[PDB]
């Protein structure tokens, strides 16, 4: 149920080039399918773990078996590249490098 | 414009699987995830469009690119 107007901007902000009204509201129906999708993945990990609740280490295993997080791209760079730094503060208080 | 609506992340993840408990500042992560996932559709759409000669996204872009990228986006 996430705003559309953050999907929109978002969406924009990386496309780079004008989208329709139609476009923009099948990018929010494929939102809705991912978080759906992510959600039962990471019911799989903290189950599989014996556990009730997701952990840094679950989201990690998540983008790494998305093509994400990889040896030559390590998640402290993901967060570094794409986060604001209120939240790489949050994630890497320490230089994890 | 970059700041996330945690409170809404957390919503969406509740809605789909109510029992599962996010821990601290995990749902930095899953936006980061999401954000990734939406840049990897932009790029896939903006393809298609380049491959039809559109000047503009159109829903047929998204709707392909989606299907591809929703397949990625698998744990």
């Amino acid at each position: 149920e996430i705003a559309s107007s953050l999907i929109k901007q978002i969406f924009s902000h990386y496309v780079k080039t004008p989208v329709t009204r139609d476009a923009y509201k099948i990018v929010e129906k494929c939102s809705e399918r991912y978080f759906k999708q992510i959600s039962s993945d990471l019911e799989a990990y903290s189950q599989h773990a014996g556990r009730k609740t997701v952990e840094m280490a679950d989201v990690e295993l998540l983008m790494r078996r998305q093509g994400l997080v990889t040896d030559k791209m390590p998640l402290h760079v993901l967060v570094e590249r794409h986060l604001p730094l209120e939240y790489r503060k949050l994630l890497i208080p320490i230089a994890v490098s | 414009r970059r700041t996330v609506p945690r409170g809404t992340l957390r919503k969406i993840i509740k809605k789909h699987k109510p029992h599962l408990r996010l821990a601290a500042n995990t749902d930095l992560l899953v936006h980061l995830s999401f954000l990734l996932f939406l840049h990897r559709l932009a790029e896939e759409a903006r393809t298609n469009a380049f491959e039809n000669k559109c000047k503009i996204i159109k829903p047929e872009h998204t709707i392909a690119a989606a299907k591809v990228i929703l397949k990625k986006s698998r744990g």
